[PDB]
RNA sequence: UUAUAUACAACCUCAACUCAUAUGGGACUACCCCCUGAAUUUAAGCAUAUUAAUUAGGGGAGGAAAAGAAACUAACAAGGAUUUUCUUAGUAGCGGCGAGCGAAAAGAAAACAGUUCAGCACUAAGUCACUUUGUCUAUAUGGCAAAUGUGAGAUGCAGUGUA
RNA sequence: GGCGAAAGCGAAAAUUUUCAAGUAAAACAUAAUUU
RNA sequence: AAUAAGUGGGAGAUAUUAGACCUCGGUUUGGUAUCGUCAAUGAAAUACCACUACUCUUAUUGUUUCCUUACUUACUUGAUU
C-alpha cells in the first residue's frame, strides 16, 4: 500500500537520507505536515503538545503574523519588517470581514502582549475555538526579541483530538544536505516537547500537502 | 583447534542436534551390561581436562546409576525411636551420584585407580556416566613423570577415601568462612579439635 | 547448532508482545534476574539480526 | 528425525568424483617411514658438513586430524578439507563444515574413515587436509574444486533447510501403501 | 620476611609476619625475580603491593640486605660479584646469626 | 562387492584362549580418610532440642593420613597456601530464645615451599611401550644403540606454557 | 544380566553374547539339536 | 456542497491543455475544472492531503488446562529351542 518515494516499512539507515528531496513530484509548493502516533501521551491532559522547533535552515512556512503592539512589540523589532500596528486589528478580526478574498481567521501563528491577553478567548476565542488556532502563552509570543525568530520559521502547532497530525513545518523541494542538519535537530527539540522519553514510539512519520507519508528510523 | 569447539558445542544440549546425540547414545548405553569397557573416550576433550592421556593403559568404563533419593532401608518396621527419626521417603544420601558411580567402579577392578569421571547422558531412571582408571604398573604409566603420582601407594582406592574430584566434593571442603566449621584438615577431624580439652600441665 | 526452546519461546514472547513477560519467563527459567536480562538482550538482538539480512 | 546438521552427513560425495580425489591424494600421502629416516640419516651423516637449508624441498603433503586442520581453515590456509562421516562421537567433526561454508574453503565428505587412515598409514584418520598448490596436480585440483565447490559449498546454504527423514519400513510402510492399493479400488468404482 | 601494616583498626602496627615480597618490590630493588628466591629473599607472588610506600618499605629493606649478603663464588673467578670473594664468609663473617630482625616498631 | 547369492581388504564394535607378563582380594587398630547413624540421658513431665552431626560404626590407606598454594580475609596505614597450639570466647549467633549449644577474621607462635595440567600459535609426531641383536654392568618391572620388529598414537603423543 | 553407600540379598532366577552338557563332524563362524 | 471520519494544516491544490525545454511523457505558465483553502459563516471552514485503526474484513506461518482419531522408535508385558 505505500510508494515508491515515501518508504513505509523500511527502517532506512544513516546514509539515505538524500532521498528526502525526492517528495517534490509537483511543481506547486506544498506544506510539510508532520504527524505521529503516540502511545501513553494523552493529549486530552495538560500534555498539550504545543512547541517551537528553531531550526537553523529556514525552510520558509508562508505566516503572517498579526502583532498587537502597545510599547512593547514594535519598539525593536523593524530589524525583521514587523507591522507596527497598536493592537487595533482585533477589533475586525472578529463579527465581521476584512475585505475581498480574506477570512477571519487570517494567520497561521498569533502572537499577542502581554497586557490584552483578557480579549484573546473572550471576543477573539468564539472565533478560535471554531478555528483551532488560538494563540497559547509558551509559544514564543513576547516580541522582547521573539520577533526576529518569527518569520524565521515559528512553527506554532496544536493538537487535534483524533490522535492525527498536519501542521506545516516547511518544504521539500530543496536538498536533503540542508535536512541532514535540518531533520537531525528538529526530532532533537521535538522530543523536549515529548515527557520521560527514551523510546515510547516504533517508528516516525513525516509526510508533505501533496505527497503519501515518509516514514525512517 | 576442535576441542575448544566441541567443548563449546556439548554445552549446547537442548538444541536439536545435541539432543538427538544424546537421545540415541541412551538407547544405545541400556541395552548393555550396568558396568562396561569402552574403549575410548565418549567425549574425548573431557577426557582430557580431567587428567586422560591416549596412551597405554588408560582405561575407561560406563556405569549407570539408579536415579534418585536414598530411601532408608528400615524393615518395614519403623525407624523406632523418636518422630525426628521417623523420616523414610524423603531421605537423600550425602554422596552423589558421580561419587557412587566411580565406587562400583573401582570397588570392582581392585587393581586399577580412578582418575575422575564426567557425565555422558542420562534418561530419567538411570543417570549415567563414564569413569576414567588408569592401570598403575604398566610401564608406559609407571615411566611417565607426569602421571607416575598415582603409583604412590598413598592413593591406594582413592575414592574409598574420598579422595577424587567428585569425591571431595561431597565432604565439605574448601575455605573459609562458609567451610569454616568444617577446617580441621577434613571434616570430622574439625569436631575431634573442636571438642578437645586440653588439660594443660602449667594451669 | 541452534536455539533452545525456553528462547525459541521466548523470542516469540519478544517479536511484540510485552518483554516484560520475557523477562518474567527467564527470571522463571534462567533464574537469576540478572542472566534473566543478559539474556533478554540477546534474543533483541537476534530478532534485530534478522531485520534485513534475512529478506531472501 | 535426523536433524540437518546430519544430513550433512552421509551426503557424502558420489564415486565419480572421489575416485579421482584419491588419485590426487596418493601423491600426498604424508611422510613414509623409512624415508623419514633415510632423509634424517643423510642429514646425520652426509649432511652434517654440508649445513644447507636451500635444498629441502619441503614436500607439500595433507596434515591429518581435526585440531590441525582446525587451526588450518581459521587460518585460512587450506585449500581443500576432507572430512570423513564415520566419526565417534560426531563432534570431533560436526562443526567443520559450517566453518569451511563461513571460512569459505572448499571442503568434501567422504566416505570412510578408515579409507582415510589407509593413506596416511594409521588406523583412522577422520579429517585431511590440502595446503599444495604445486602445479604438477594443479590442472586436476581445479575441476576437482569446482566439483566439490557446487556438490558441497554453494549447496551448503541450502542444505541447511532440509530434512525429511523419519522413513518407517518395511512392514508399517507397505501396509498403508497396501492402504492406498485398496482403498482407491473403492475411490474408482464410486468416482466411476 | 617483608612487611609492616597488619590489617586492621587494632593492629595498624604490630605485623602480620610478612609472606611476600611481592615482585614489584623484586624488580624495583635490582634482583633478579627468580633469583631472589635462590639467595632466600622469599619472594612469594600473592601480594598485590597497595602503597608506594608500602612498596618502599620493603625495597629499602631489600637494598639493606643485599648489602650485607655475602655471596659465594660459584667458580671463583667471579666477574660479576657484585660483593666479593675475599668477603668470602670465613674471611668476613662465617656468622649465620639468628634472627633477621624487625627493626620492630 | 552387501537378492542376507561368494570372496578379498580395511575399520569400528565385541568375543574367546591352561596365550606371554602383570596387578587385585591383607589381616592388624591407637592415630587417619569416606560413609552410615540410634537410643540411654538432660530438659526435674515431654514430642523439636539435648545426647551427637557420637557408641554400635565399617568401606579405604600411611608412617603419619587428610589438607594445601585462594572463586580466601577485610574495609585497614591493608593482609596472603595448609595444619597445629595460645588468645579471641563460652563471644557473635543458634535455642520449646527453654534446657542449652557455639564458631571464625584479626593478633601471638610452631613450621614454612612451592607448583603441574586442559585449553589460541608451539608450526614437519619432534612421542611413548615391549620385541629380538649387541653393548653397559647387575639379582636394574635398566641404560646405549640396532632392525626403524610389532604395537600404541592424529578420536592426538611430545616440547614450550597456566588462572 | 540385577540390586544395595557398603556389608551383602524372607532370590519355583524366570532377562545374563556361544549365557549350551555335547559329536573320530565336509567345505565358504560339524550338524537338527540343549537354556 | 451536503454528510469535512474527524479536525487542523492550508489561505489553493490537482488534473487538463498548448507554449517554454527535453529524445519524450510530464511538471510549470495561464485558460478551464467537482467541490472547497476564500465566500457561502457555523459544531468542526470541507479543497488539497492524512498517520491511525476499529464496525470488522478476507488472508498469514498463532503458543495453547486444547481435544479427538491414529502412527512406532522409546518404554512395557506375553510367546517360542
Amino acid at each position: 500500500m505505500a510508494s515508491k518515494v515515501s518508504r513505509d516499512t523500511l527502517y532506512e539507515g544513516v546514509n539515505g537520507l538524500l532521498e528526502a528531496s525526492a517528495k517534490k513530484k509537483r511543481g506547486f509548493l506544498e506544506t510539510v505536515e508532520l504527524q505521529i502516533g503516540l502511545k501513553n501521551y494523552d493529549p486530552q491532559k495538560d500534555k498539550r503538545f504545543s512547541g517551537t522547533v528553531k531550526l537553523k535552515h529556514i525552510p520558509r512556512p508562508k505566516m503572517k503574523v498579526c502583532i498587537l503592539g502597545d510599547q512593547q512589540h514594535c519598539d525593536e523589532a523593524k530589524a525583521n519588517n514587523v507591522d507596527f500596528m497598536d493592537a487595533e486589528a482585533l477589533k475586525k478580526l472578529n463579527k465581521n470581514k476584512k475585505l475581498v478574498k480574506k477570512l477571519a481567521k487570517s494567520y497561521d501563528a498569533f502572537l499577542a502582549s502581554e497586557s490584552l491577553i483578557k480579549q484573546i478567548p473572550r471576543l477573539l476565542g468564539p472565533g478560535l475555538n471554531k478555528a483551532g488556532k488560538f494563540p497559547a502563552l509558551l509559544s514564543h509570543q513576547e516580541s522582547m526579541i521573539g520577533k526576529i525568530e518569527e518569520v524565521k520559521s515559528t512553527i506554532k502547532f496544536q493538537m487535534k483530538k483524533v490522535l492525527c497530525l498536519s501542521v506545516a513545518v516547511g518544504h521539500v523541494g530543496m536538498k536533503s544536505d540542508e535536512l541532514a542538519q535540518n531533520v537531525n535537530l528538529s526530532i532533537n527539540f521535538l522530543v523536549s516537547l515529548l515527557k520521560k522519553n527514551w523510546q515510547n514510539v516504533r517508528s516516525l512519520h513525516v509526510k508533505s500537502s501533496m505527497g503519501p507519508p515518509q516514514r525512517l528510523y | 583447534g576442535a576441542y575448544r569447539y566441541m567443548q563449546e558445542l556439548y554445552r549446547k544440549k537442548q538444541s536439536d542436534v545435541m539432543r538427538y546425540l544424546l537421545r540415541i547414545r541412551v538407547w544405545q548405553y541400556r541395552q548393555l551390561t550396568k558396568l562396561h569397557r569402552s574403549p575410548r573416550p565418549t567425549r574425548p576433550d573431557k577426557a582430557r581436562r580431567l587428567g586422560y592421556r591416549a596412551k597405554q593403559g588408560f582405561v575407561i568404563y560406563r556405569i549407570r546409576v539408579r536415579r534418585g533419593g536414598r530411601k532408608r532401608p528400615v524393615p518395614k518396621g519403623c525407624t523406632y525411636g523418636k518422630p525426628k527419626s521417623h523420616g523414610v521417603n524423603q531421605l537423600k544420601p550425602y554422596r552423589g551420584l558421580q561419587s557412587i558411580a566411580e565406587e562400583r567402579v573401582g570397588r570392582r577392578l581392585g587393581g586399577l585407580r580412578v582418575l575422575n569421571s564426567y557425565w555422558i547422558a542420562q534418561d530419567a531412571s538411570y543417570k549415567y556416566f563414564e569413569v576414567i582408571l588408569i592401570d598403575t604398573h604398566h610401564s608406559a604409566i609407571r615411566r611417565d613423570p607426569k602421571i607416575n603420582w598415582i603409583c604412590k601407594h598413598v592413593h591406594k582406592h582413592r575414592e574409598l577415601r574420598g579422595l577424587t574430584s567428585a569425591g571431595k566434593s561431597s565432604r565439605g571442603i574448601g575455605k573459609g568462612y562458609r567451610y569454616s566449621q568444617t577446617i580441621g584438615g577434613s571434616r570430622r577431624a574439625a569436631w575431634k579439635r573442636k571438642n578437645r580439652e586440653h588439660m594443660h600441665r602449667k594451669r | 547448532v541452534g536455539h533452545a526452546p525456553y528462547e525459541k519461546r521466548t523470542m516469540e514472547l519478544l517479536k511484540v508482545s510485552k518483554d516484560k513477560r520475557a523477562l518474567k519467563f527467564l527470571k522463571r527459567r534462567l533464574g537469576t534476574h540478572i542472566r534473566a536480562k543478559r539474556k533478554r538482550e540477546e534474543l533483541s538482538n537476534i530478532l534485530t539480526q534478522l531485520r534485513k539480512a534475512q529478506t531472501h | 528425525k535426523v536433524p540437518p546438521p546430519i544430513h550433512q552427513f552421509s551426503q557424502t560425495l558420489d564415486k565419480t568424483t572421489a575416485v579421482k580425489l584419491f588419485k590426487l591424494l596418493e601423491k600426498y600421502r604424508p611422510e613414509s617411514p623409512l624415508a623419514k629416516k633415510l632423509r634424517l640419516k643423510k642429514i646425520a651423516e652426509a649432511k652434517a658438513k654440508g649445513k644447507d637449508v636451500e635444498p629441502k624441498k619441503k614436500p607439500s603433503y595433507v596434515s591429518a586430524g581435526t585440531n590441525t586442520v582446525t587451526k588450518l581453515i581459521e587460518q585460512k590456509k587450506a585449500q581443500l578439507v576432507v572430512i570423513a562421516h564415520d566419526v565417534d562421537p560426531l563432534e570431533l567433526v560436526l562443526f567443520l563444515p559450517a566453518l569451511c561454508r563461513k571460512m569459505g574453503v572448499p571442503y568434501c565428505i567422504v566416505k570412510g574413515k578408515a579409507r582415510l587412515g589407509r593413506l596416511v598409514r594409521r588406523k583412522t584418520c577422520t579429517t585431511l587436509a590440502l595446503t599444495t598448490v604445486d602445479n604438477n596436480d594443479k590442472a586436476n585440483f581445479g575441476k576437482v574444486l569446482e566439483a566439490v565447490k557446487t556438490n558441497f559449498n554453494e549447496r551448503h546454504e541450502e542444505i541447511r533447510r532440509h530434512w525429511g527423514g523419519g522413513i518407517l519400513g518395511s512392514k508399517s510402510l507397505a501396509r498403508i501403501s497396501k492402504l492406498e492399493r485398496a482403498k482407491a479400488r473403492e475411490l474408482a468404482q464410486k468416482q466411476g | 620476611r617483608p612487611v609492616v601494616r597488619c590489617p586492621t583498626i587494632r593492629y595498624h602496627t604490630k605485623l602480620r609476619a610478612g609472606r611476600g615480597f611481592t615482585l614489584e618490590e623484586l624488580k624495583g630493588a635490582g634482583i633478579g625475580a627468580n633469583f631472589a628466591k635462590t639467595i632466600g629473599i622469599a619472594v612469594d607472588r600473592r601480594r598485590k603491593n597497595k602503597s608506594l610506600e608500602s612498596r618502599q618499605r620493603n625495597i629499602q629493606r631489600l637494598k639493606e640486605y643485599r648489602s650485607k649478603l655475602i655471596l659465594f663464588p660459584i667458580n671463583e673467578k667471579k666477574i660479576r660479584a657484585g660483593e666479593s670473594s675475599l668477603e668470602e664468609c670465613k674471611l668476613a663473617t662465617q656468622l649465620k646469626g639468628p634472627v633477621l630482625p624487625i627493626k620492630n616498631e
